[PDB]
């Protein structure tokens, strides 16, 4: 029988009912490495801790794919006013630290 | 002095409080339940039980015919049977061969054992709730006395006042329909006193135990006797109530949530756990002592030495104090992240105490104050090694009692980390469009 | 009995008298009787007068 810490009871022929309690023992390590801390919750919550995970590494995802959609077009940005006219001098700031591209010529 | 507050509804577990009347001492209270009954308003509707059909004597024309009329009685039958010829002891009874007659009336009331075992059918509709409350404070003893959960009433225990909450909830195990048979109660419909299927539960349906009249179908009908035997058979549907007997489930009190045990004799339900009972107590003016009369504590440090995760009491915390005088005062946690398990300490000039405190947090971060002031206390807790214990939980576990320290250092490098990522990529867009309008011109 | 489960025989008829349409009652939840005559009051609860 699975016992929560709401509590069971149980009567078994003609004796006395009987209650007990289930404690937060678990298995796992919360003061640890990222796998000791997931299996330590997963083992006390395995209905929370297994969507938070999933919800987690979407917002991740999103934001990642919203990022290079950001920086991306701003790289697109530094390269089009630069490589139409190939005789401007590029500047020692745009080659390396702002956008990716180097100088040439 | 009056002292307003909220306390759950749960039996075993003292609520304590510290009353805070101004230029006074502070006083410790706690308010312990031992009871809580609801007790929903019953009316009898009527009784079942298992029957006895009666057969009085045929009479036995020897030729002739002899007619019944209708009799007043539950289930009454009547049928003639013609042309018998029966045998008794000593020859045979009748002489006139082949033109006979037998009665042979059948009735059905009401058995012996219906005085002892029967089903007792009742609607139920709200009524009253009562508990009983203990009570102490200051050096008073304990007091206890039962009260009702009403707002309205007040019920003085020792020389205080107490006036017990409604309760937040209006739930009750019964339905609106129950049957009490015998030691145990079951929640059923009924046929309502006029019907009955002869076989199930209402073949036999009383108003009272000792009423006079009588419903009762059992689909009694007479059979012919045979080969000139004087008697009167028949046969009918065996019992309702016997066959309910066999094939009823479990009663309400296996069935009912919260762990409502059922009690019987005013029909209560006891010792349920649900919603919250409000509180207000009027304590004596008399037992607040002036605050001038007190000792004063000054320069608190606490640390915690063991705790754990347990439902009894598994921490241990030490503080070292200085005080001016020599005397007693109440200790106190206001936060819900610990209960104290002491309630006043002996104090001395410039000594240490120790106290025993239970928590579901991994780091407590509550606060306890101890002679009108306040110490913080910090610390950190293990996991217990037992699985299953045989107590209820002191504490309250809340919605942040699980995440540890490490726990939340991921929290935030997950949150921070990526929304300061979009935010690199918003200031990227904001910075590219300042260098192309500065191109324009 | 008006309700439209419990026969009566009238004679040699039976009649099942169906339940009302509507289940107006003109009492309130606390009523007070005095003598023959009854008031729609409420209740100081036996602790409060």
């Amino acid at each position: 029988f699975t016992v929560t810490g709401e509590g069971l009871e149980y009567t078994w022929g003609n004796h006395p009912p009987k209650r007990v309690w289930a404690q937060e023992s678990g298995e796992g390590n919360p003061h640890g490495w990222p796998h000791e801390v997931v299996v330590y919750y997963y083992n006390r919550y395995p209905l929370t801790t297994i969507i938070g995970l999933c919800t987690c590494v979407a917002i991740i995802m999103v934001s990642c794919v919203t990022s290079v959609w950001l920086l991306c077009r701003t790289r697109n940005l530094c390269i089009t006013p630069y490589k139409l006219a190939p005789n401007a001098q590029v500047p020692i700031l745009l080659a390396l630290l702002c956008c990716i591209k180097p100088t040439r010529a | 002095y009056e002292h307003t507050a909220v306390m759950p509804n749960k039996v075993g577990i003292p609520y304590k409080a510290l009353v805070e009347r101004p230029g006074y001492a502070p006083v410790h209270l706690q308010i312990q339940l031992v009871n809580t009954r609801i007790i929903p308003s019953t009316n009898l509707e009527y009784i079942t039980c298992k029957y006895k059909t009666k057969v009085p004597s045929p009479v036995v024309k020897c030729c002739g015919a002899t007619q019944c009329t209708s009799k007043p009685h539950p289930d009454y039958q009547c049928q003639v049977f013609s042309g018998v010829y029966p045998f008794m002891w000593g020859g045979a009874y009748c002489f006139c061969d082949t033109e006979n007659t037998q009665m042979s009336e059948a009735y059905v009331e009401r058995s012996e054992e219906c005085s002892i075992d029967h089903a007792k059918a009742y609607k139920v509709h709200t009524g009253t709730v009562q508990a009983m409350v203990n009570i102490t404070y200051g050096s008073v003893s304990w007091r206890s006395a039962d009260v009702y959960v009403n707002g309205e009433t007040p019920a003085k225990i020792g020389d205080a006042k107490l006036i017990i909450g409604p309760l937040s909830s209006a739930w009750s195990p019964f339905d609106n329909k129950v049957v009490v048979y015998g030691h145990e109660v079951y929640n059923y419909d009924f046929p309502e006193y006029g019907t009955g299927k002869a076989g199930s539960f209402g073949d036999l349906q009383s108003r009272t135990s000792t009423s006079n009249d009588l419903y009762a179908n059992t689909n009694l009908k007479l059979q012919r006797p045979q080969a000139g035997i004087v008697h009167t058979p028949f046969t009918q549907v065996p019992s309702g109530f016997e066959r309910w007997k066999k094939d009823k489930g479990a009663p309400l009190n296996d069935v009912a949530p919260f762990g409502c045990s059922i009690a019987l004799e005013p029909l209560r339900a006891e010792n349920c756990a649900v919603g919250s009972i409000p509180i207000s107590i009027d304590i004596p003016d008399a037992a607040f002592t002036r605050i001038s009369e007190t000792p004063t504590v000054s320069d608190l440090e606490c640390k915690i030495t063991e705790c754990t995760y347990a439902f009894d009491f598994g921490g241990i915390a030490t503080v070292a104090y200085k005080s001016s005088k020599a005397g007693n005062c109440p200790i106190h946690s206001p936060s819900g992240v610990a209960v104290i398990k002491e309630n006043d300490v002996t104090l001395a000039e410039s000594g240490s105490f120790t106290f025993h405190f239970s928590t579901a947090n991994i780091h407590p971060a509550f606060k306890l104050q101890v002679c009108t002031s306040a110490v913080t206390c910090k610390g950190d807790c293990k996991p217990p090694k037992d699985h299953i214990v045989d107590y209820p939980a002191q504490h309250t576990e809340s919605f942040t009692s699980a995440i540890s320290a490490t726990a939340w250092s991921w929290i935030k490098v997950l949150v921070g980390g990526t929304s300061a990522f979009i935010v690199l990529g918003l200031i990227a867009t904001a910075v590219v469009a300042l260098v192309l309008f500065f191109h324009r011109h």
